[PDB]
RNA sequence: UGCUAGGUGACCCAAUACGGGCAUCGGGCAAAACUCGCGUAGGAUUAGCGAGCUGGGUCGCUUUUUUUUUUCAGCGGCCCAUGGCUUAUCCUUAGCCUGUCUUAACGGUACUAGGCCACGGUGGCACUGAAAAGGGGCCACGGUUCUUAUGAACCCAGCAGUGUUGAAUUUUGGACAAUCGCUUGAACGGCGGAUCCAGAUGCUGCUUACAAA
């Protein structure tokens, strides 16, 4: 019932250990009957698939924290660290958001790298519920002012909107603020919509929405007219 | 006539019945079954197929079966 | 990708919306050895009352502080304002 | 080539007069063991098979072994009950090591039928703790009890009716078994054979009336007897289904009289009066005499039945058990006038 | 059988269920009628056979 | 064992309200498979059976499961009793019976439809299935094609159709509508060279000058 939840990871730890040594002793047996009957051709079916069943690399007894230290090493580039981290997400390890993911997203350099780190983070909270949104949001606002990307922030709010994960109103305030110094008010008004959509109060918009309307007065007054119409449609 | 045999084979079943689907001058269908072994075979779990079930229901020795669940335009010119 | 979601309420899009048909998913007793065949243990509710103690699963509200129903209605009006732009 | 080493391993367990040793395999299936025990007639041969193959017997082998013990009891002339009893004692720890860890309800029911078959007339005994623990272990899971056959469940009931001493009918494990079996069988009442209903009625009558939970158990077995006895009453006379034997309706009537005598006018007694009074010489006397006791405890008078049983009462001879039948039937006759 | 609408698919589900419905009450009447037929069949060959008449014919042949 | 109806569901699908699939149980009747009693072409220019040629014991002969009672065989291994048959074996012809024709009948012999068996180019063998293979699986043979020759592909005694031989042998037709089968819970659904309809072609039963209502 609920013990089948603990015993699925327990018995499945046993079952994956079982499949590893059983698949390994048959993989070491088909190679002995490989050259005698030409057995390589169907043997490589096993030698790929039976290793590459549900997880090929094991969940580490350490937790692989030394491999994390090899992965969060500041000399290692973003692609190799990214593929190591996704390979350890496939190994089912619950990770710390600040120790591992935040140096990864500081190692992120362009917008698609930030979005890839967000996919990593969403899978991390997926494994975590199998959640810690605050300091990830703060360091990603740091990467927003560092590297001038706004749509990954909206992508984070959408990714936590899909399953119902709520960050802080201070996180919303810093998000709308970083949209103000960055300068894409369409992302800011979608941020204001998504921050409304959790049932949260609309962020005390006399300051933040005033900063947005200041940005959109200096930029383009037509969407500012649309904003002044939309501002009482939130109730602000 | 079980599932194995064809329509015209030698069958352990005694009768599909005196039968004449051709209309005959008035009261147009045929005389029906001969009897007393029809009830034994249908009692013994021998299945009917669809139209013998319709004919047996239509003769009123069995209740009838509703056929149509829905209507879409049937083509009468297939022949 | 998994099922887990213990105790959710959703509907199917093909279900008639006033016929009031929705699940209390009990648990998940899955096969992780085999990835296509899954089972979702369910206390189904139909016309409000419980029946048992694919594509098209449709996301309704989740009451419990979360995203409540009338709160979803107000925010659905604010989504309509969001495409009103 | 290793047949002589296999033969030496066979020689190390059983003396040299056995035909099993030429037949011996280490890699035997239990299917072949059930047939090979089914091929023997003598208790020496089952002893040979037991000391050869104690390691490979699951519960089906024990059940076939007990049937072969009954077979030798009625066909092997040189029978020793003491050797049978010590061997039956040797059967216990194999059960406790294996069959109480891997027993499905089919296998355990088969063994308990075989043991009651051994204790049947035409005295060997096992510990009753094993019988009750086999009963609770075969019914520990609801799902296989839901898919069980009526023959299986009434066979289990006849086993528990034959094996147990009367002091242990009040034991809680038998009541747990009856709880599970009522909760299974009351949904599939209409899947029942009338013979299986006969044994269900007799066993719930035997075990039923034996603080709130126990009176609730008696009330629940009261609803089991009233629904199941009305199921037999409906099944008698309805000629569309197989007609129940008048022996079985008579003996279930005696079960109704037993539970009425222990707990203290259905159609079942009326239809039992009909099926007896049409077919008395197919009936044995003592079941009908017990039905006369049921007529006594209900106070009803079945007229042509009682004159027919008067005719049957004259037609016995004089002798100890037969005169006891005449005496108790005369006593219940005076109870009914 | 149907998907993602609410107009006139209710009619399709109605005729769907009513067709399988009336087939099931046909099936129940089918039960009761065959069971009645078995009742007169075993009524007839439980009514006369097994009587003493076959023994009368046999004892007439044997007295001959 | 296989079908159909029932009754059950801590299952799955459908449901403005309820039925299907899916698992299991049991009632009905049922197939299947084996056994034996008899029948059966001629040949002495086939007279002994080159063989376990028959029987008894012992095992192996791949499941318990409702009350007094219940579960084949040389089929293989071993001993053993030394017998078993003598139109026995061996040869060659040949699917068998009802049929059809004739005879007055008894009989004697080419078909109709249909009963059963056998076989699928030849031979050996296995999986699964309760039971085994005519367009299922593996190998060897014999054909037919192609290779840069190393090897692969195929097997109409299914339909039409081609070729030899023959005195002689048919349309490379239409269609699932009717059955009947297989299948599918919508849908008069899908498919079937079974069949049903048309052709060519012996036999037959039965009409036939047009005009006009």
């Amino acid at each position: 019932h609920l013990h089948e939840l603990q015993d699925l990871y327990r018995k499945r730890q046993k079952r994956m250990a079982a499949l590893r040594h059983g698949a390994q002793v048959e993989l070491e047996a088909r190679e002995a009957v490989a050259w005698k009957t030409g057995g390589r051709g169907r043997a490589v079916a096993a030698a790929a698939k039976a290793a590459l069943d549900a997880l090929p690399l094991p969940p580490p007894e350490d937790g692989g924290k030394a491999e994390l230290a090899a992965a969060l090493a500041a000399d290692t580039t973003f692609a190799a660290a990214h593929e190591a981290l996704t390979g350890l997400l496939r190994r089912g390890v619950v990770l710390d958001a600040a120790e591992h993911l935040a140096p990864l997203l500081r190692k992120a350099g362009d917008a698609g790298q930030l979005a890839s780190a967000l996919g990593v983070a969403a899978a991390n909270h997926l494994s975590q519920a199998a959640p810690r949104h605050g300091p990830l949001h703060a360091v990603l606002v740091q990467e927003c002012r560092r590297l001038k990307a706004a749509a990954p922030l909206v992508t984070l709010w959408e990714s936590l909107h899909e399953h119902g994960l709520a960050p802080e109103a201070a996180d919303a305030a810093a998000a709308v603020r970083a949209a103000v110094e960055l300068g894409d008010g369409g992302a800011a008004v979608r941020l204001l919509m998504l921050a409304c959509m959790y049932g949260e109060a609309p962020l005390a918009g006399a300051a933040e929405a005033g900063a947005v309307l200041q940005l959109l007065q200096q930029g383009n007054p037509d969407q500012a007219a649309q904003l002044r119409e939309l501002l009482p449609k939130l109730g602000l | 006539m079980e599932k194995r045999q064809a329509r015209n084979s030698g069958v352990r079943k005694e009768d599909v019945g005196w039968w004449d689907p051709n209309p005959a001058a008035d009261g147009n269908m045929h005389l029906g079954l001969n009897f007393d072994r029809l009830k034994y075979w249908l009692t013994a779990g021998a299945k009917p197929t669809d139209k013998v079930a319709e004919l047996l229901g239509h003769a009123g020795v069995l209740p009838k079966v509703p056929q149509p669940p829905h209507y879409n335009p049937r083509d009468p010119k297939d022949d | 990708l998994p099922n887990h979601g213990v105790g959710a309420i959703v509907t199917r899009d093909t279900w008639h919306p006033e016929s009031k048909k929705y699940w209390e998913v009990v648990e998940v007793a899955p096969s992780t050895a085999d990835p296509t065949k899954l089972s979702a243990w369910g206390y189904q509710y139909f016309k409000g009352e419980r029946q048992h103690p694919k594509y098209g699963w449709l996301l309704k509200e989740q009451p419990g502080a979360g995203l409540s129903a009338a709160v979803l209605q107000q925010l659905s009006e604010r989504q309509a304002a969001a495409q009103a732009a | 080539m290793r047949k002589r080493e296999l033969l030496n391993e066979a020689r190390a367990l059983v003396p040299e007069g056995s035909g099993w040793l030429e037949a011996y395999t280490r890699n035997i299936s239990p299917r072949q063991l059930t047939w090979r025990l089914g091929k023997r007639d003598s208790l020496a041969a089952m002893t040979e098979g037991w000391q050869l193959y104690q390691g490979k017997f699951d519960t089906v082998a024990m059940a076939a072994l007990l049937r072969r013990l009954r077979h030798a009891q009625l066909q092997d002339p040189g029978f020793d009950p003491l050797a049978a009893q010590r061997l039956l004692d040797d059967l216990v720890p194999r059960l406790r090591s294996v069959g109480l860890r891997f027993g499905k309800l089919r296998d355990i029911t088969a063994y308990l039928h075989a043991l009651a078959k051994l204790r049947s007339p035409a005295l060997l005994t096992q510990p009753d703790a094993l019988v009750l623990d086999l009963a609770v272990f075969a019914t520990r899971n609801r799902t296989e009890l839901l898919h069980a056959s009526p023959q299986r469940l009434a066979t289990l009931l006849w086993a528990l009716m034959r094996l147990l001493p009367p002091q242990l009918y009040g034991s809680e494990q038998l009541q747990v078994v009856l709880d599970r079996m009522a909760l299974a069988s009351l949904g599939r009442l209409q899947n029942f054979a009338p013979l299986d209903l006969r044994w269900a009625a007799l066993a719930f009558a035997t075990f039923g009336p034996h603080e709130d939970v126990t009176a609730r158990r008696q009330s629940r077995n009261a609803r089991v007897i009233k629904a199941l006895c009305d199921e037999l009453a409906a099944r008698s006379g309805n000629l569309a289904l197989p007609q129940p034997e008048p022996r079985d309706l008579a003996l279930a009537a005696h079960a109704l009289g037993l539970v009425a005598a222990a707990s203290s006018p259905p159609a079942l007694l009326v239809k039992a009066a009909g099926v007896a009074a049409r077919s008395l010489p197919a009936l044995s006397g003592e079941e009908a005499v017990g039905l006369v006791e049921t007529l006594a405890v209900w106070g009803l008078r079945q007229p042509a039945l009682l004159e027919a049983l008067r005719d049957a009462a004259g037609r016995w001879g004089e002798g100890e058990q037969a005169e006891a039948l005449r005496g108790r039937l005369q006593a219940a006759y005076t109870r009914l006038g | 059988t149907s998907n993602v609408m609410d107009e006139t698919r209710t009619k399709r589900i109605i005729d769907h269920f009513a067709y399988h419905k009336a087939r099931k009450q046909y099936r129940a009447s089918l039960h009761n009628l065959y069971s009645s037929w078995r009742a007169e069949l075993v009524a007839k060959q439980l009514a006369d056979p097994g009587a003493q008449r076959r023994l009368k014919a046999e004892e007439a042949r044997e007295e001959a």
